[PDB]
């Protein structure tokens, strides 16, 4: 009984400490896909603010 | 703009057809199922049957003096109507509640103060239309007829024969002994022989001929049923048992499991 | 009707146009059968709710038209079952997400698929890594 | 390393797997089974059929029946065997309160028997899903 | 094989080069929606697309070809 | 001589304690790192859309 | 009837009425050799949600006062966006077929409900 339950609650314990590790990898990759996804929804939307100027030159034309 | 009119009352009989093809052949994979259901609560009732032959063999010297078996033939009756749970039906519900008016007819000449227990949603409906005859309780199908439906029916009728109100708790219902003829049965269920036979309404013991386990295999190239004799019973030994319950008491005991066995495979053969 | 037939497809499409035909035939021979579809056998469930939502896939908004590309992937998303999971109200919009994803992040088989014009196996695997990836970040949701 | 047990309801059969201790709820009392018992066939109220898989101890929620015992083939037809524990006793209490509060309204001779018979079925009911 | 842009019918009807295929159906169902995806379709094709307007409303062709403007078709 | 064995059982006591603690961690940890990508991905198309209204 | 011209949720509505009444455009055979009451769950509500929106689509007009007897009514967008999007939602299940018959919008299918409940009663 002693070695199964220090041996249960050792690998739950470890769990929580590889599992944080893992949670500060996720903390990390939210901060930095949000990095990223903010340059590429600006990317789109100055597309947009470019292509009125292309539409209106098309008409000028 | 009477052709578009004759075009869609077409395309409403072709939607019919189809739809009425679909509910039959998914009827008969429930009629499939019906039948796995019955031929697996089988065995539970044969072991039942043989352990309470046994016992009623040891027991005939004594005094048993069990309330569900006893004859008190103080000639009340109550019976019970079970019908179909939905519509279209064939002619199932009609005959059902036909028969069960030719009963009561029978009974009320007799003065034998009735009682009805109807368990389909069809009969009921026409029991609450109908105020002029006596009923008791209501049951349903909503609710699974496998488990629940039949331990409610049962907990009410032992609770109507143990409370020794009336006597005579006999069950109308359908036997499935051919895909277009299901001629209604009448079988006594609480005043039970102590050797434990499904009795009729004589008591003649209609178990010589009840025909368990139906199958379904086609003749030539459409669907009929097929139901032999003998299935799988051991009932013959009877080993040494060594009551440790006072015998009274295990007959008292083992009752009940015979009535909800009876009531069980009476609603899987009218469904 | 189309009398010209799958000689007017490319060697990518016929691939899985024939599951896609098959899978919409058994549909179309069960959607009778709908309305009772919870007294099934599991294969007529599978083939109903397959049906359903293969339905899903051939809806398109007006005026945007799919690349052969994209309607190879899609056909083989949905054809094979990596949206056999999903409900009716997610398959167009998980399916959005896929395509512009993989063409954003997976142009090997963009090229794989247009210059050969033929569903490779390696066309196979990297649209199932990709649909694994997607399957995730929806997940996510 | 036990008898066979088969827990057979009217409908089905629950689970004929083989465990090592069962205490069995008599209408004499709880008579505990051992591996190679002797033949008795008894009675069963609506009580507590507790087993034992030589790992863990556990109980099943039955509601009467019969039990047999045989030659380490022993068999127990039960009237409503839920396997194990399904429930949580939650519902179950709000079951005891009213069937204890229908007991009152149902004051008449046959459901003096119905709603008693009803009260012992939620009793073990609970103390089934106790565990 | 002409891409029509439409998914199902570029997997179940296939149009080829060369067919004559008849979009049928009844009052706003969606044929010229569906002429006009493939037109738009054509772009990365070199396919030089015609749009006859047979007895049309001269507002709805001019829906369509400023439609076509917008699109680069 | 009652000492020596109550440490041998606070050993199992503190010990079902510790996964006790130890599971609510571990659902709250998933439960966080879950919500850093939800949050940066919904409020990255919560942001999308507003500035795309001025935009428009 | 377009999402650039008329808004997503007008749109999203609209497609979402017009795909209740063709569902109950074509359940009507089925319920009427077969039955209502063997229909499934989701039917039997869609066919209730689509006697709902075909009694709301009605309307009381000023010049036809004279054969409706009751006083017309001015419906902005808004108020039938909203009232459709309370019937098809799924809150208002518990009120009657006749409470949205002949109302101006949904706050008057609401007291016509109410009305209706009164008289039921006593
Ligand atoms: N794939 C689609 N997705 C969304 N809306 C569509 C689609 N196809 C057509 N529509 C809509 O259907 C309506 C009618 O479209 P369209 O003009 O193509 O039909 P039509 O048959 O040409 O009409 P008509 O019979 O007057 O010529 C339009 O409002 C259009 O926006």
């Amino acid at each position: 009984t002693i070695r199964n339950s220090e041996e249960l609650r050792g690998k739950a314990i470890e769990q929580l400490e590889k599992a944080r590790a893992r949670l500060k990898k996720v903390e990390m990759d939210a901060d930095q896909f949000r990095v990223n996804g903010y340059s590429e929804i600006e990317r789109e939307k100055m597309n947009l603010i470019n292509s009125t100027y292309k539409t209106l030159e098309q008409f000028e034309n | 703009a009477n052709l578009r009119e004759l075009r869609d009352r077409i395309g409403s009989v072709k939607n019919t057809q189809k739809i009425t093809e679909a509910m039959k052949l998914v009827a008969a994979a429930k009629v499939r199922r019906a039948q796995e259901a019955v031929v697996n609560g089988r065995p539970f009732s044969e072991t039942l049957v043989e352990v309470l032959y046994n016992m009623n063999e040891q027991l005939q010297t004594e005094d048993v003096d069990v309330p569900l078996t006893k004859i008190r033939t103080v000639k009340k009756v109550a019976l019970m109507v079970v019908t179909g749970d939905r519509g279209l039906c064939g002619g199932f519900n009609n005959m059902l509640l036909k028969k069960a008016e030719s009963r009561i007819a029978e009974l009320k000449k007799l003065g034998v103060d009735y009682t009805i227990i109807s368990i389909g949603k069809k009969g009921n409906t026409y029991f609450i239309r109908r105020p002029e005859i006596p009923v008791d309780r209501y049951f349903d199908g909503t609710n699974l007829p496998t488990a629940k439906e039949a331990q409610a029916i049962a907990d009410d009728v032992f609770s109507l024969f143990v409370s020794e109100e009336v006597d005579k708790v006999e069950m109308l219902y359908t036997k499935f002994v051919s895909l277009v003829k299901s001629d209604p049965v009448i079988h006594t269920l609480l005043p039970l022989s102590p050797k434990g036979e499904i009795c009729d309404i004589n008591g003649k013991c209609v178990d010589a001929a009840e025909d368990e386990l139906f199958r379904l295999t086609t003749k030539e190239g459409k669907l009929t049923v097929e139901r032999d004799m003998i299935k799988t019973e051991t009932p013959a030994f009877s080993p040494i048992l060594e009551f440790e319950q006072d015998p009274a008491q295990i007959l008292d005991a083992l009752l009940p499991l015979y009535l909800n066995s009876q009531i069980l495979r009476a609603l899987q053969e009218s469904l | 009707v189309s009398r010209v037939g799958s000689a007017a497809q490319i060697k990518a499409m016929k691939k899985v146009a024939g599951k896609l035909k098959l899978e919409l035939a058994q549909f179309a021979e069960l959607e009778a059968f709908a309305q009772f579809a919870s007294d099934l056998d599991k294969a007529t469930q599978n083939q109903l709710a397959r049906g359903q939502r293969l339905r899903e896939l051939l809806k398109q908004p007006q005026s945007a038209p799919l690349t052969v590309e994209e309607q190879v992937m899609t056909i083989y998303t949905g054809t094979n079952g990596y949206l056999d999971s999903l409900e009716l109200d997610q398959v167009r919009k998980y399916l959005v997400e896929l395509r512009t994803y993989v063409k954003t992040n997976k142009p090997e088989f963009q090229e794989i698929i247009s210059s050969t014009k033929t569903f490779t196996e390696e066309a196979e695997a990297l649209l199932k890594e990709a649909i694994q990836e997607q399957m995730e970040r929806f997940l996510l949701q | 390393m036990t008898l066979n047990l088969c827990v057979l309801t009217p409908n089905r059969s629950i689970w004929n797997s083989e465990v090592k201790e069962i205490i069995l709820s008599t209408n004499s009392g709880q008579i505990g089974v051992l591996p190679n018992h002797a033949p008795t066939a008894t009675a069963v109220d609506i009580g507590i059929l507790r087993i034992r898989l030589n790992d863990q101890w556990l109980t099943l929620a039955l509601m009467g029946g019969f039990a047999r015992i045989g030659n380490n083939e022993i068999t127990i037809l039960v009237n409503d065997a839920e396997r194990g524990s399904d429930i949580d006793p939650q519902e179950a209490q709000q079951t005891l309160e009213i069937a204890e509060a229908n007991l009152r309204k149902a004051e008449g001779k046959r459901q003096k028997i119905e709603a008693n018979l009803a009260l012992r079925r939620a009793r073990t009911r609970v103390e089934a899903s106790n565990t | 094989p002409l891409q029509t842009g439409l998914i199902a019918i570029d997997a179940m009807i296939p149009v080829g080069r060369g067919q004559r295929e008849l979009i049928i159906g009844d009052r706003q169902t969606g044929k010229t929606a569906v002429a006009t995806d493939t037109i738009l379709n054509q772009q990365g094709q070199n396919v030089i697309c015609v749009y006859v307007a047979i007895g049309q409303k001269a507002s709805s062709v001019a829906q369509v070809v400023t439609n076509f403007q917008e699109r680069g078709a | 001589l009652g000492d020596f064995m109550d440490k041998r059982d606070a050993s199992i006591k503190e010990q079902l304690s510790g996964v006790k603690d130890t599971s609510s961690e571990v659902k709250q940890l998933e439960e966080q790192a879950n919500a850093v990508m939800r949050a940066a991905r919904a409020e990255i198309s919560a942001a999308l859309n507003k500035m795309k209204k001025e935009t428009q | 009837l377009q999402p650039r011209i008329v808004g997503e949720e007008h749109y999203e509505i609209a497609q979402r009425v017009k795909e209740t009444l063709q569902r109950y455009k074509e359940l009507q055979d089925i319920i009427a050799i077969l039955g209502l009451d063997e229909l499934s769950e989701e039917d039997r509500l869609t066919v209730a949600r689509a006697r709902k929106i075909e009694r709301f689509l009605s309307q009381p007009f000023f010049v036809a006062e004279v054969f409706t007897g009751s006083p017309g009514k001015y419906v902005g967008l808004a108020e039938t966006i909203r009232g459709f999007q309370l019937i098809l939602s799924g809150e208002l299940d518990s009120l009657p077929e006749q409470a949205f018959y002949l109302v101006g919008n949904i706050d008057e299918a609401t007291a016509k409900a109410m009305n209706l409940e009164m008289e039921s009663k006593l």
